[PDB]
């Protein structure tokens, strides 16, 4: 297998998959964690 | 019991006490022995664990003054409403006064900024609003004010009422970008609803403590 | 059994909301079939 | 010394202006509202002149 | 606590049941509305 190298695309992919949430909650998360203002990143088991 | 001062012109009885009481009585000023009357009860801080100084009880409102609390709570005041006429219960213990308004004023926390430390917190229970007035910074005159319309979790049609930004009214001296976030205000609603329930429970506990104090004083007399 | 049934409570609260939304989704499919009826008539009016 | 004097004047104005805002939010008459807003602005000018002096 | 969550699950189960009850009747009225339009424009087909 190939070890791929860590980039903004899977960074925002993990930002997407960490929280399912709701629609207004998703807008709240859009206002809360911008790409500048992500509070926490989890990229384990990739 | 140390001193009993009876003023006959105003029909006022004031009892001055000594330290070492189980309920830490210091001053009891009253006109009648019946509950839900005009009375002032003053306590001891070293013997009380909640840090309560004063409780003024009126037939409509109650007022508590504290000191030295870890949550910096200094002032509590609950305005009650008229009782609904229930034909099966006539006791004050069984028919509590419905809480309409609660106002809690908190001491300044130096560990918190002024714009985030809640100086005053008002629950209008009947109209279902929560108002926050934060502490004032030393380089400002007016303080940050926020108003929240606490809506029911279920509407008239069975749907969950989802949060909308038009409901939340916030007057901020400096506009924080993080306080306009919908998530932060939602966590604020969760914390504030929990605090409103806790404050209503504490006001009911204060009323029960008043009833216990009156029963104990009647037993002593 | 507390956690599972409370979880069953929360999905069922979402189930009531999504069933109200699935009513609208069911309408959207019937609007498409209405538009299919709209699409076939205008083609025959244009062929007219 | 001057900073302490300014702080005391600021505190006195804060108390007076908080009372004035409580008077703002309860008044129902428009000329009374406008007049006491004018005296609020006069108080602001007075405090500004106090801190300048 | 298990019992009262199970009771809450049952009464919310009535919630989707009545909300689905609105769905099929909502489906069946528009089913006739699609069929009535097709019947009117197949009369138009016989005209063409």
């Amino acid at each position: 297998m190939e070890p791929r190298v860590m980039d903004d695309d899977m960074l925002k992919l993990a930002v997407g998959d960490q929280g399912p949430q709701e629609e207004a909650g998703q807008l709240a998360k859009q206002e809360g964690i911008l790409f500048k203002d992500v509070l926490s990143l989890q990229l384990d088991f990739r | 019991l140390e001193l009993k001062h009876i003023n006959k012109t105003t029909d006022l009885k004031t009892d001055y006490f000594k330290p070492g009481h189980p309920q830490a009585l210091r001053v009891h000023s009253y006109k009648s022995m019946q509950p839900e009357m005009d009375r002032v009860i003053e306590f001891y801080e070293t013997a009380r664990v909640d840090g309560l100084m004063k409780r003024e009880e009126t037939p409509r409102t109650m007022t508590e003054y504290y000191q030295g609390r870890p949550d910096f709570l200094s002032y509590r005041h609950a305005s009650f409403g008229p009782r609904v006429k229930k034909l099966t219960l006539s006791s004050a213990e069984s028919n509590p006064r419905p809480i309409v308004k609660i106002t809690e004023r908190f001491f300044r926390n130096p560990a918190k900024p002024a714009e985030e430390d809640v100086a005053e917190r008002v629950f209008l229970v009947a109209e279902e609003r929560i108002q926050l007035r934060y502490h004032c910074r030393e380089d400002h005159i007016t303080a940050s004010k926020r108003e929240f319309l606490r809506r029911t979790e279920v509407d008239s049609k069975g749907n969950k009422i989802i949060m909308t930004p038009d409901m939340c009214i916030s007057f901020e001296v400096e506009p924080m970008e993080h306080t306009k976030k919908l998530l932060y205000q939602y966590e604020a609603m969760m914390h504030l609803k929990r605090e409103e329930k806790l404050s209503r429970h504490q006001v009911w506990e204060s009323e029960l403590e008043v009833l216990e104090i009156l029963k104990l004083r009647e037993e002593e007399e | 059994n507390d956690i599972e049934t409370l979880k069953g409570e929360q999905m069922k609260l979402q189930g009531v909301i999504k069933s109200l939304e699935k009513d609208i989704q069911g309408l959207k499919r019937e609007i498409q079939e209405r538009d299919e009826t709209i699409q076939d008539k205008e083609k025959r009016i244009y062929d007219l | 010394e001057n900073q302490e004097q300014g702080k005391r004047k600021i505190a006195k104005f804060e108390e007076k202006h908080l009372s004035s805002l409580s008077a703002i939010r309860e008044e129902l008459e428009l000329p009374n509202i406008e007049k006491m807003i004018l005296e609020c602005s006069a108080d602001i000018s007075e405090l500004f002149d106090a801190l300048m002096t």
